[PDB]
C-alpha cells in the first residue's frame, strides 16, 4: 500500500473528524495539514477546513459563556450571591480556553496564513478571521483589554473590507460573511446599531441588486434576519 | 380542506425548516437557541446576532 | 458557607447545562471520592450517571457515525478511506475502553459496594451491565464474549432486585427493562427475548397505572413510551 | 385557521417526542446530527435506550 502523504491523510482525517463531531481533533489535523504546506497557500477546501474547525472549537465556548451568562443574570435576580460567585468563578476557567484557543490561531494567521494569501478572496479570508477571533476576544474581555480587542478587530475588518468591496464582486460568499461579521462588530462590540444596520443593509442591496448561488443567499438571510431584529429592537 | 393548499403549506414549512436547519448548523444562535430548547433550560432570552 | 460537595454539586449542573460534560465528570468524581460510608443522594447519583452517559454517548456517536462511513467507503471501493476510517474507529474505540474503564471501577470499588437499598443497587447494578455494553457493542471476539457475560450478570442482578422492590413503574425499573432488551436485540441478536422483555415490562407499568407518582410520572412516561418506540421498530421486523 | 391551529399542535406534539428523543437518547441524538449535518450515509440500526 502506498503510504498516504501526511497533508492528503490529515485533510481527510479532518472531514471525518467534521462528521463526527470531534472539533478539537479537526484542529489538530488541520495544524498537521498546515504544517505540511509551510508558508504555501491552501486550497479552499483545506482553509474552509481549517476555519470551520476553529470556528466549532471556540464556538463550544462561546456557547458555553453564553449560557452561563444567563444563568448567571436569572441568579443575580433571584439574589443568590453563592451561586453568583461559583458561576463568576467558572465563567472564568471558561474565559481562559476562549483566550488560549484565540491565542493559538491568531498566531497561525500572522505567521503562515495572511503572507501565504496571493488572490485578494484569500487575503479577505484570513483577514476575516483575524477580526473574528479578535472579536471573541472582545466579547467578554473588560475596559482596556477590549479596546485593545476592539482595536485589532477594525483594523482587520477595514483592511478585509477595503480589499473585497474593491476586488470581489457584492455577491461574493466571502464579501458577503466579511459584512456579516463587520456589522456585528459594530452592533455587539461597539454598540453602535445604526453603523451596523448601515453596514448589513449596504452589503445586502449592493448584492441584491447585483442579480455559487447556496452559500451567498445563506449568508444573505442572514444579514436580513440581523436587520430585521435590530430594527424591531430599537 | 383543499390538497393544493396543503401541499402549499408543506412546501412553504419545507423551505422554511431548512432555512432553519442551515442557521442551526453555521451559527452560535442557530446553534446555542437550539441547545436551550433542547435542554429546555430556564432562563430568559439571550440577546444574540447571527454571525458566520 | 456552602461545602465542598455542595459547591461540586453545583458545579456539576452547570456543567451540564453549559455541554461541558468531560468537567462535569471531573466534578462528580470529587464528589464521590470525598465520601465515606455514605452512598449519594438520589440528585447526586443521577449527575454521575448524566456526566459518564454524556461523555460516553459522544463516543458511542463518533463510533456510529464512522461506522456508517466506513461502510459506503467499503461499497465503493476506496481501500485508502477504509484504512483512515479502520485507524480511526481504533483510535475511538481506545477511548470508549479508558472512559468504560474509569466509571467501571468506580462502581465496583465503592459506589456498588455502599448501596443498601433496592433503589440504589438497581441504580449501579444497571450502570454496570450498562458500560460492559458499550464495550460489547465495538469489540470483537472473546473480548466482547466477556463484555456480554459481565452485562447479562449485572443486568440480571439488577432485574431480580427490582422485581422484588421497585414498582413496576418506577423509572429506575423501566429504565433497566428497556437497556436489557436492548441488550438482547443488539448484542445478543434474539429479538423474541428483546420484545418479550420489553412488553413484559411495559404491560406491569400499565397493569399499575395506580403507582404513577408526583414526581416520578414523567420520567416513567417517557420510558414506557420508549419501550413501545422500540417494540413497534422490533416487530415490523 | 381551524383545521391549520390543529395542524400545528399535532406537529408541535410531534417535535416534542423527537426533542425528548434527542434529550436522553443515543439513537435521537444521533439522528439529529445526520439529519443537521445532512450525511449522505446510510440510515443505522438504532433502538432506544437511557
Ligand atoms: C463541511 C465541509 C466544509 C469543507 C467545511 O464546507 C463547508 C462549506 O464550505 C463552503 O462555504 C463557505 C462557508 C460557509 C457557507 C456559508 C455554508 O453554506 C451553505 C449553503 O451551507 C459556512 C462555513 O463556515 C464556511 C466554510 C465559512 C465562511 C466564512 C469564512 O470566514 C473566514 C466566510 C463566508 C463563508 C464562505 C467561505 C463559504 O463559501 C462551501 O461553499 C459550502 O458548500 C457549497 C458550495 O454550498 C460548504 O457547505
Ligand atoms: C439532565 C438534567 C439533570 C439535571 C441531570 O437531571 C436529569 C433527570 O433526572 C431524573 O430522571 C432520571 C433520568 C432520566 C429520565 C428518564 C428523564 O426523564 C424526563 C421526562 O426528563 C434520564 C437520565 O439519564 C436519568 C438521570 C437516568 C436514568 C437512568 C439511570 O441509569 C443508571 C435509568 C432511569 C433514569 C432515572 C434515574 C430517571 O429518574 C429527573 O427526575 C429528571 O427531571 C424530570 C423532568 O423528571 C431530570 O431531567
Amino acid at each position: 500500500a502506498v503510504a498516504p502523504t501526511a497533508r492528503e491523510e490529515n485533510v481527510y482525517m479532518a472531514k471525518l473528524a467534521e462528521q463526527a463531531e470531534r472539533y478539537e481533533e479537526m484542529v489538530e489535523f488541520m495544524e498537521k495539514v498546515s504544517n505540511s504546506l509551510g508558508s504555501e497557500e491552501l486550497t479552499v477546501e483545506e482553509r474552509n477546513l481549517l476555519s470551520v474547525a476553529y470556528k466549532n472549537v471556540i464556538g463550544a465556548r462561546r456557547a458555553s459563556w453564553r449560557i452561563i451568562s444567563s444563568i448567571e443574570q436569572k441568579e443575580e435576580s433571584r439574589g443568590n450571591e453563592e451561586h453568583v460567585n461559583s458561576i463568576r468563578e467558572y465563567r472564568s476557567k471558561i474565559e481562559n480556553e476562549l483566550s488560549k484557543i484565540c491565542d493559538g490561531i491568531l498566531k497561525l494567521l500572522d505567521a503562515k496564513l495572511i503572507p501565504s494569501a496571493a488572490s485578494g478572496d484569500s487575503k479577505v479570508f484570513y483577514l476575516k478571521m483575524k477580526g473574528d477571533y479578535h472579536r471573541y476576544l472582545a466579547e467578554f474581555k473588560t475596559g482596556a483589554e477590549r479596546k485593545e480587542a476592539a482595536e485589532s478587530t477594525l483594523t482587520a475588518y477595514k483592511a478585509a473590507q477595503d480589499i473585497a468591496t474593491t476586488e470581489l464582486a457584492p455577491t461574493h460568499p466571502i464579501r458577503l460573511g466579511l459584512a456579516l461579521n463587520f456589522s456585528v462588530f459594530y452592533y455587539e462590540i461597539l454598540n453602535s446599531p445604526d453603523r451596523a444596520c448601515n453596514l448589513a443593509k449596504q452589503a445586502f442591496d449592493e448584492a441584491i441588486a447585483e442579480l455559487s448561488y447556496k452559500d451567498s443567499t445563506l449568508i444573505m438571510q442572514l444579514l436580513r434576519d440581523n436587520l430585521t431584529l435590530w430594527t424591531s429592537d430599537m | 380542506t383543499n390538497f393544493n393548499e396543503l401541499n402549499q403549506l408543506a412546501e412553504e414549512a419545507k423551505r422554511r425548516a431548512e432555512i432553519a436547519r442551515q442557521r442551526e448548523l453555521h451559527t452560535l444562535k442557530g446553534h446555542v437557541e437550539s441547545v436551550v430548547k433542547l435542554k429546555g433550560l430556564d432562563i430568559e432570552t439571550i440577546q444574540q446576532s447571527y454571525d458566520i
